[PDB]
């Protein structure tokens, strides 16, 4: 039942959206016009992947999603290409000039002008949910509309939906493929502005990805559809528990249950296993033992950051494929027995464990070896800290000299607005110093 | 003093209550569409304990099923015997408990409270002589936790006079699904100690150990556990629901098995427990590997104990046999409450034994239990760690202080007369 919508903003946020989607359309078996032969209850139904998707009498399934954008090239290939069909034409929303990579222009001169579309948009999605447990957002932190927009709609959204959980999915920024030298001040304007009104929020930094593809995939200079083909799989690992059934299965939102120990303290680290290509896979069978292990090497990591020099807070591991409680028991028990894994004193040390039996999925023409199981850590450790810190360090460097400002105060911003961001910043980096420490 | 209603609640209450009724229900030899089908006038004489009638013979389960979520209710309405329930029985929402007592007793629970009640009451409508309740929940989720206790408060609102016994799951950290079990926990036994006259303590840990230690089970599932509490049920309800002169009532079992009405929680046993004589019974009942809430027996001292025997057997050696057990370890039962243990015995046993023995202990041992979950109460709460899921539904930290300052009276209370 409890239908959940997802929120694309801007470029990163849309590109993403067409890659989950596409990989949802392939896990379900539903086609590119919306018909899934599979689903014999024509018109609706209360089916594990109707959270995500609505049906209509015609046998369409239709993604539960928005797609925004402040300019139309990116959305209109999504209107023009393969999945065209899959989506109703009010559901991809475009105006006609971008945020210009700054926040101001995203959260105010541009935003504002379509912001009420959207939520008539979101408002038309929810009115077709009989238990809507709520929203999952994507977009990055560096784009103009990706910050500015998104704070601008994650505030509406809480005045309009109140308490209604609201996950983000977070492009982190890279120097390897970024585009704007701002991108660290949207970054923390956005960041401050969402905190209070998100719930959780999954970091995907781009150079962690960029790495991952370059160094266990081989791919000599990864294209955003190379980052993105790998960001869906660890989507997709993270939303199967709510839409495939099945009694191993745990829900997501048990997992944030022990994720979230207190409401700043609000971003996990992901790391995903196994990353290999179909030359490296074949002949090869990666065991539950081998795929746990890799999740405590910190380059698997989809944030750069040691956590073997933080403190956990929580430990999930989310499996999906071929695995049995006993192999995994097995797995985290040699784990154990051999890995820097120290939690803070107040919280307990058990790794919490769900298993969704529906096998890993692979687009064609993709990178990534077909396998028979996979898994997603999620762990809370103050070591994600780190990303904080480095994105507030070149923050400071600029704003010191308030370099660039001139362009976010002609669009109405007021310096005051930059230092109360930066403090918010720095006081989330004292809360997870805090949260490490030992207990008097 | 004739019936009783059930009302199973939440996750574990539901699937712990499905396969409690199938157990009874085999051996009352009711079949899964409610037919009597037994062979002995046994089975049939005290029935109406637990079972309705209804046209053609039928026997319905006096039995309430409760969730905030659809889930385990379609699961057990699609179970072995699912199709044996009354269907207007099913009691349920929509929006789920998330592990949080508050959302049981204060927000999503309050909201279908009432409903459950008037199920209730239209059971209790058609009893002669309503003896009073049974409950099965657990106390780390949020739905058996928290609307489970608050059920509870309501039902002794409504029926101040009546008996409130529960079978109460106790969490534990090697058999967890969250990290806020013991403060769903703790929550929950300041509600128990307070409004119910007999509790069942099964700790989670207990029934793991015992399925990997003892039963060699090398990885139990919550199936597996679920086996060990199905058995203890049936064992220890065995004289509410056969011809008896001991404890043959939930009233004469309190007034048997509770000194002092705070300490009222019980340590249930079982066996055998294998990978039989009457002497190997009794060894195996006593033993605390064959006990159900992981607290050292040893370690505190018998009030009461009720034992009770299944099986074609000799009275006469049963009778040896236990006193033989209070004349040799005559030091763990107080020696101010005389003659404190007391046996039953049923001619028909379980299925699939020829005998069985199972043991329900009020030891001041139990505190344990209580210390276990308060040690990992306080080192959440020290910090106020995941205190903001529950400060969310209205509650403040003050009803936390409290909860905690009473677990830990009880935990003295218990303590005062191991050395009395
Ligand atoms: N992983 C990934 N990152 C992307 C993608 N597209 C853009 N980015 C990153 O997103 C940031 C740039 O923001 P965009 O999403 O392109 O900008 P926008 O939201 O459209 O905002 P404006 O164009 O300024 O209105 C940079 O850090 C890019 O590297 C993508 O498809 N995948
Ligand atoms: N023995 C047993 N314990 C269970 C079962 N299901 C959940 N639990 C335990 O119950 C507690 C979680 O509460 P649960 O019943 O699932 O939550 P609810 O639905 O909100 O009442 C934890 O301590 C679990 O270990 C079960 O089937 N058997
Ligand atoms: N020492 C504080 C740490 C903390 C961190 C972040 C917070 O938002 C709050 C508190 C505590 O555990 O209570
Ligand atoms: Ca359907
Ligand atoms: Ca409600
Ligand atoms: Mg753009
Ligand atoms: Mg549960």
């Amino acid at each position: 039942m409890r239908e959940c919508i997802s929120i694309h903003v801007g470029q990163a946020g849309v590109q993403i959206g067409n890659a989950c989607w596409e990989l949802y359309c392939l896990e379900h078996g539903i086609q590119p016009d919306g018909q899934m032969p599979s689903d014999k209850t024509i018109g609706g139904g209360d089916d594990s992947f109707n959270t995500f998707f609505s049906e209509t009498g015609a046998g369409k399934h239709v993604p539960r999603a928005v797609f925004v954008d402040l300019e139309p090239t990116v959305i209109d290939e999504v209107r023009t290409g393969t999945y065209r069909q899959l989506f109703h034409p009010e559901q991809l929303i475009t105006g006609k000039e971008d945020a210009a990579n700054n926040y101001a222009r995203g959260h105010y001169t541009i935003g504002k002008e379509i912001i009420d579309l959207v939520l008539d948009r979101i408002r038309k999605l929810a009115d077709q949910c009989t238990g809507l447990q709520g929203f999952l957002v994507f977009h990055s932190f560096g784009g103009g509309t990706g910050s500015g927009f998104t704070s601008l709609l994650m505030e509406r959204l809480s005045v309009d939906y109140g308490k209604k959980s609201k996950l983000e999915f977070s492009i982190y920024p890279a120097p390897q493929v970024s585009t704007a030298v701002v991108e660290p001040y949207n970054s923390i304007l956005t960041t401050h502005t969402t905190l209070e009104h998100s719930d959780c929020a999954f970091m995907v930094d781009n150079e962690a990805i960029y790495d991952i593809c370059r160094r266990n995939l081989d791919i000599e200079r990864p294209t955003y559809t190379n980052l993105n083909r790998l960001i869906s799989q660890i989507v997709s690992s993270i939303t199967a528990s709510l839409r495939f059934d099945g009694a191993l299965n745990v829900d997501l939102t048990e997992f944030q249950t022990n994720l979230v120990p207190y409401p700043r303290i609000h971003f996990p680290l992901a790391t995903y296993a196994p990353v290999i290509s179909a030359e490296k896979a074949y002949h090869e069978q990666l065991s539950v033992a081998e795929i746990t292990n890799a999740c405590f090497e910190p380059a698997n990591q989809m944030v750069k950051c040691d956590p073997r020099h933080g403190k956990y807070m929580a430990c999930c591991l989310l499996y999906r494929g071929d695995v049995v409680p006993k192999d995994v028991n097995a797995a985290i028990a040699t784990i154990k027995t051999k890995r820097s894994i120290q939690f803070v004193d107040w919280c307990p040390t058990g790794f919490k464990v769900g298993i969704n039996y529906q096998p890993p999925t692979v687009v064609p023409g993709g990178d990534l070896a077909k396998v028979q199981r996979a898994v997603c850590m999620l762990s809370n450790t103050t070591a994600i800290a780190e990303a904080w810190a480095r994105l507030d360090h070149k923050f400071d460097l600029m704003y010191a000299k308030r370099a660039f400002v001139h362009w976010y105060v002609g669009e109405g911003m007021e310096e005051g607005e930059f230092s109360e961001a930066r403090e918010d910043m720095a006081a989330l980096e004292k809360d997870y110093e805090e949260v490490g420490v030992d207990s008097v | 003093m004739r019936e009783i209603v059930h009302i199973q609640a939440g996750q574990c209450g539901n699937q712990i209550g499905a396969k409690f009724w199938e157990v009874i229900s085999d051996e009352h030899g009711i079949d899964p569409t409610g037919s009597y089908h037994g062979d002995s006038d046994l089975q049939l004489e005290r029935i109406n304990v637990y079972y309705n009638e209804a046209t053609g013979n039928k026997y319905v389960p006096r039995a309430i099923l409760v969730d905030l979520e659809p889930g385990t209710m379609d699961s057990v309405r699609s179970g072995p015997f699912g199709q044996i329930f009354r269907p207007d029985n099913f009691v349920f929402g929509q929006s789920g408990a998330g592990n949080n007592w508050a959302k049981g007793h204060y927000t999503e629970g309050a909201e279908l409270v009432d409903s459950v009640l008037d199920v209730v009451r239209k059971e209790s409508e058609s009893c002669d002589c309503l003896q009073g309740f049974q409950l099965t929940h657990s106390l780390g989720g949020g739905t058996g936790s928290g609307m489970g206790t608050l059920l509870i408060s309501k039902i002794r609102e409504e029926y101040p006079d009546r008996i409130m016994n529960t079978f109460s799951v106790m969490p534990s950290p090697k058999v967890s699904d969250t990290v806020v079990e013991p403060y769903n926990a703790t929550l929950s036994v300041h509600q128990l100690v307070e409004n119910t006259d007999e509790t069942y303590c099964i700790d989670n840990e207990a029934l793991y150990d015992i399925c990997f230690r003892t039963l060699k089970l090398t990885t139990p599932t919550y199936g597996d556990l679920n086996h060990l509490v199905s058995a203890t049920m049936s064992g220890v309800t065995t004289c509410l629901r056969f011809p008896g002169q001991l404890n043959a009532d939930l009233r004469k079992l309190a007034v048997n098995m509770v000194p002092f009405p705070r300490l009222h929680f019980f340590m249930p046993g079982f066996a055998p427990l294998t990978s039989l004589t009457v002497p190997e019974l009794t060894q195996q009942m006593f033993d605390s590997k064959n006990m159900m809430a992981a607290c050292d027996p040893r370690h505190g001292r018998y009030l009461t104990v009720a034992a009770i025997f299944r099986g074609r057997m000799s009275m006469k050696e049963v009778d040896e046999q236990m006193l033989n057990v209070q004349n040799k370890n005559s030091s763990y039962f107080v020696e101010w409450i005389p003659n404190n243990v007391k046996t039953a015995v049923c001619d028909i046993p379980p299925r699939g034994l020829k005998m069985s023995a199972t043991f329900i202990g009020n030891s001041t041992a139990i505190q344990e239990l209580f210390k276990r979950i308060s040690e990992q109460f306080t080192a959440m709460f020290r910090r106020k760690a995941f205190l903001h899921w529950y400060t969310g539904e209205g509650m403040d930290e003050m009803e936390f202080t409290e909860a905690e300052s009473n677990m830990n009276d009880l935990v003295s209370e218990y303590q005062q007369y191991q050395d009395a």
